[PDB]
């Protein structure tokens, strides 16, 4: 039983190759998860959007 | 491999990596790199705004709105520019204050270059502000330009010359676009010359005492200190852009052109307030503009008035009190410069104006002399 | 006489994984670097964003 | 410019130091920092603060006079 | 003459830090510009497409654009006719050369358009309180001609006839076109006409504080790490 940060260090941080690979792969997900999670926060507090407003007009 | 031999990286290394710097420079020292960031900021956003702005009298105000409504993200770029101009002055002010308090002006050349850099950016921001051809842009352009008319004998041929006509019109908006585009490149060169003269001695520090016995490399230390501080400059800039786009921005520039009608109470941008109050104080055309010029041109007299046997004000209780009285006085000038020329205000405004000069030209130097005596020096 | 030197006590600046003599520090070497590097990775990831 | 190796002459001083990976970056951040800021505050209030309350007092008075003098005014014109 | 009062207190639902607009209220507000304000005030910078995003629908936007006639470009004879109504250039311009608005309204020039932020301190409020606050001209002061009196405005006196409560309506919903309700909507809409970016900006703005709240502590910790070495260094002088 080593620790987490240790595992992370051994497998990914030691080399600048992996270190860099890990962060670019980290940004790809962070951006996607931050945008989503953050939009939903923006929406939940508002709700006088163009969204809910739409619902009213699938017609023409 | 080596940073030291390559004709190019050698400059980089000697400026940002191995430069010996005081172990003790404070947050107050962060502003010079923030002024550099400001200049670059102004340069990038400035440029992208130029890819969409048009310099003709008719479409000027309009093209700017084209940017804020039509051009993708123009609004964010436009606000960063405007709010970047304010930050740039915030930084000039701190930077110049830091030099006064800590005696940094004793580096003659670099301080003198700084004054030039100060006037250059003020010239730059002025031309900039006129660009959208709003009411204040126009009347502000009219006020400031007319200062030159006070100059004896050649005063009027000069304003008309700078106008390219009989008043601020067509010709002026176009030339101001041009000069406003080139000035920041010329500023950039002066700043490199500023940095050159500074490296000749390296940085000063809070104590005013030589740090050659305790120098550290600019690189790991000030590299990160500067990064952290850039992010702070950025937060403060975004807050404005993203929560208070119109806060420092006068509501009257949101209304086009009126060479026929001057707004009831025209109000300078912010960073001109204190100087505007000084100019206004004295009821004289010539003397106002003279007082105005002297109000800024005084920085270059500062070094002759150094009187203390110490460099910094860190160990100088008297000078410290007078320094803040100076700051408090400037803050008063600011308040007053943004107010109508009337009863309580003109008198307050005249007393603050004598105080500014009274404390720089006489109070500070006398404090220095009594601090010396108190110490038996 | 240069043997009267002695490095002063750093106990109150040390990470807890160290702090104890008797224990080698190689054992916390990965974790301590792990944490400090994660911090930068995250930072640059954020700045990347 | 000037380079490490040619700055100045120093004799007899020992500097002991630790690796960053061996120490804390925030040891007693609050335990020692708060007291420290209180102390730097005390050390400078008397010089920094007064000029500003002086401006503050003139700020409130000045505006007060402005309002009462001009607008609010129209005091007596009695006939 | 030189005396005057300032606007009340703003409870808009687009006043706080993060705070969208009630896009339904932006609708109603356009309807107010459409039927009432339009006949006097030019809204030179907005277009039918701009609404597509905000208050209407693709198809709806076309339809509303089609209810007017603009002066379309010349053809072979060197003409100048009229056309159904695009979707690409609002511009119902009530008056040609501005002086025509002066002639009609009598001196007074019906100003600007996409209002607030515009030259009016206290933007939305000033307008809301201007429209919603017409009142009886008190004793001692006449009006050179029955101009029109308004407590707010500069100089309390001048210009525009009180055009709110002539209960024009076409609010679908089932919304009572009352004095206030029609004003709240018109100011709300005018807010969006002056600042269309308003909602994206605060969503970004959110992200800026959220990101800054991550990065600030982190970058700060990076700097302390590297500065550790200096902060805890110890000195000793040992002269002969
Ligand atoms: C419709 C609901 C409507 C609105 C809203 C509106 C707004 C408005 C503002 C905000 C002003 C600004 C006051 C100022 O400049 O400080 C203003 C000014 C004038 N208006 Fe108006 N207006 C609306 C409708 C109409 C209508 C239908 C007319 C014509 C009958 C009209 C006229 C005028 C005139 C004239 C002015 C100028 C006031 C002055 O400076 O003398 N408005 N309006
Ligand atoms: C790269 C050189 C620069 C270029 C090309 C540039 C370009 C422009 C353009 C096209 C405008 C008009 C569009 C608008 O108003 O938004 C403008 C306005 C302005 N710029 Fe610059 N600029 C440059 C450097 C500066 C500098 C050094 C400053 C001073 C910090 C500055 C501060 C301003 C200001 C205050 C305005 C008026 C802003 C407003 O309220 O609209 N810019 N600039
Ligand atoms: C374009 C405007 C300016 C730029 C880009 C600029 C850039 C810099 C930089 C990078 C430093 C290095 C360290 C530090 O941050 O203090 C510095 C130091 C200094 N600058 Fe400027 N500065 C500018 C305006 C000024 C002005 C207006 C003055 C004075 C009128 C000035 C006089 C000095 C002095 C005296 C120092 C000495 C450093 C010290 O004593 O601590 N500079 N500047
Ligand atoms: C932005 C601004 C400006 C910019 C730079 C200036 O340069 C100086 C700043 C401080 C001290 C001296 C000059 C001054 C005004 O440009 C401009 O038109 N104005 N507006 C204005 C309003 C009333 C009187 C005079 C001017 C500015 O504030």
């Amino acid at each position: 039983a080593p620790t987490l940060t240790a595992r992370l260090y051994s497998l990914l941080f030691r080399r600048t190759s992996t270190f860099a690979l890990t962060i670019v792969v980290g940004a790809l997900f962070f951006e996607r998860a931050f945008d989503q999670g953050a939009d939903a926060i923006y929406e939940h507090i508002n709700e006088g959007k163009l969204w809910k407003h739409i619902k009213h007009k699938y017609e023409n | 491999n080596i940073r030291k031999s390559h004709p190019l990286m050698k400059i980089v290394n000697n400026a940002f990596i191995d430069l010996p710097a005081p172990s003790n420079i404070s947050s107050w020292w962060n502003f010079g790199s923030l002024l550099g960031i400001c200049l670059i900021l102004q340069i990038l956003t400035g440029l992208f705004l130029a890819m969409h702005y048009t310099s003709d009298t008719t479409t000027a105000f309009s093209s700017v709105t084209h940017i804020c409504r039509d051009v993708n993200y123009g609004w964010i770029i436009r606000y960063m520019h405007a709010n970047g101009a304010s930050m740039f002055f915030i930084c000039l002010y701190m930077h110049v204050g830091r030099g006064l308090y800590y005696g940094s002006y004793t580096f003659l050349e670099t301080w003198n270059i700084g004054v030039i850099l100060l006037l250059t950016v003020m010239a730059t921001a002025f031309m900039g502000y006129v660009l959208p051809w709003g009411q204040m842009s126009f009347w502000g352009a009219t006020v400031i330009t007319n200062l030159l008319s006070a100059i004896p004998y050649i005063g009027t041929n000069l304003v008309e010359w700078i106008w390219g006509g009989f008043s601020v019109d067509k010709a002026t908006l176009t030339r101001f676009f041009a000069f406003h585009f080139i000035l920041p490149f010329i500023i950039m060169a002066i700043a490199m010359v500023h940095l050159l003269f500074l490296h000749e001695t390296g940085s000063n520090n809070p104590t005013g005492i030589s740090s050659d016995v305790d120098k550290i490399p600019f690189h790991p230390y000030y590299t990160i200190k500067d990064i952290l501080g850039a992010l702070l400059l950025i937060l403060a800039l975004m807050l404005l852009v993203l929560f208070a786009p119109d806060l420092l921005g006068d509501p009257d520039n949101y209304t086009p052109a009126n060479p026929l009608n001057t707004p009831p109470h025209i109000k300078p941008e912010w960073y001109f307030l204190f100087a505007y109050a000084i100019l206004r104080s004295i009821p004289n055309k010539l003397g106002g503009v003279l007082a105005l010029a002297f109000s800024i041109l005084i920085l270059a007299l500062i070094p002759l008035l150094h009187t203390s046997k110490q460099r910094s004000m860190m160990f100088r209780p008297l000078s410290q009190c007078l320094f803040w009285a100076l700051v408090a006085d400037l803050l008063t000038l600011t308040w007053i410069g943004g107010q109508p020329v009337e009863h309580p205000y003109i008198t307050i405004g005249q007393l603050a104006s004598v105080l500014y000069f009274l404390l720089i030209l006489v109070l500070m130097p006398t404090a220095g002399t009594i601090e010396n005596k108190l110490l038996k020096w | 006489s240069h043997t009267d030197i002695k490095v002063p006590d750093f106990s109150d600046y040390r990470r807890p994984e160290v702090l104890d003599s008797t224990k080698s520090s190689k054992e916390s070497s990965e974790a301590r670097k792990g944490f400090s590097y994660l911090v930068t990775a995250t930072t640059t990831v954020g700045v990347a964003y | 410019g000037r380079q490490f190796g040619h700055l100045t002459r120093v004799r007899h001083v020992i500097t002991y130091s630790l690796s960053p990976f061996e120490q804390r970056a925030f040891p007693h951040y609050f335990s020692k920092g708060i007291p420290n800021v209180l102390r730097r505050t005390r050390a400078c209030i008397l010089r920094v603060a007064p000029p500003f309350v002086a401006f503050y007092l003139v700020y409130t008075w000045g505006t007060q006079e402005f309002e009462k003098s001009k607008r609010k005014n129209p005091a007596a014109y009695e006939n | 003459s030189d005396l005057e009062l300032h606007p009340p207190s703003y409870p808009w639902s687009h006043r706080g830090l993060l705070s969208s607009l009630d896009h339904t209220s932006i609708r109603r507000g356009f309807q107010v510009y459409k039927q009432v304000c339009s006949s006097c005030h030019s809204m030179d910078y907005v277009a039918y497409r701009h609404l597509v995003g905000v208050c209407y629908t693709e198809d709806e936007a076309k339809a509303l654009a089609e209810e007017v006639e603009v002066q379309d470009g010349p053809n072979e004879d060197g003409e100048m006719f009229m056309r159904p109504g695009k979707l690409s250039d609002y511009f119902p311009k009530p008056y040609p050369n501005p002086e025509a608005a002066r002639a009609a309204n009598n001196g007074a020039l019906p100003p600007d358009l996409s209002y607030i932020v515009r030259a009016r301190h206290g933007g939305e409020d000033y307008v809301f309180s201007l429209l919603t606050g017409y009142c009886e001209p008190p004793t001692g002061v006449s009006l050179r001609e029955g101009l029109y009196f308004n407590p707010y405005f500069p100089g309390q006196a001048i210009g525009m006839a009180p055009p709110i409560y002539n209960e024009v309506l076409e609010f679908d919903d089932g919304t009572p076109a009352t004095m206030s309700q029609v004003a709240k909507d018109v100011c709300t809409f005018l807010r969006w006409a002056a600042e269309p970016e308003h909602d994206h900006r605060k969503r970004m703005g959110l992200k800026m504080l959220l990101m800054m709240g991550l990065l600030l502590p982190l970058v700060y910790a990076m700097k302390r790490h590297k500065w550790s070495v200096l902060k805890s260094r110890k000195l000793a002088y040992r002269p002969p």
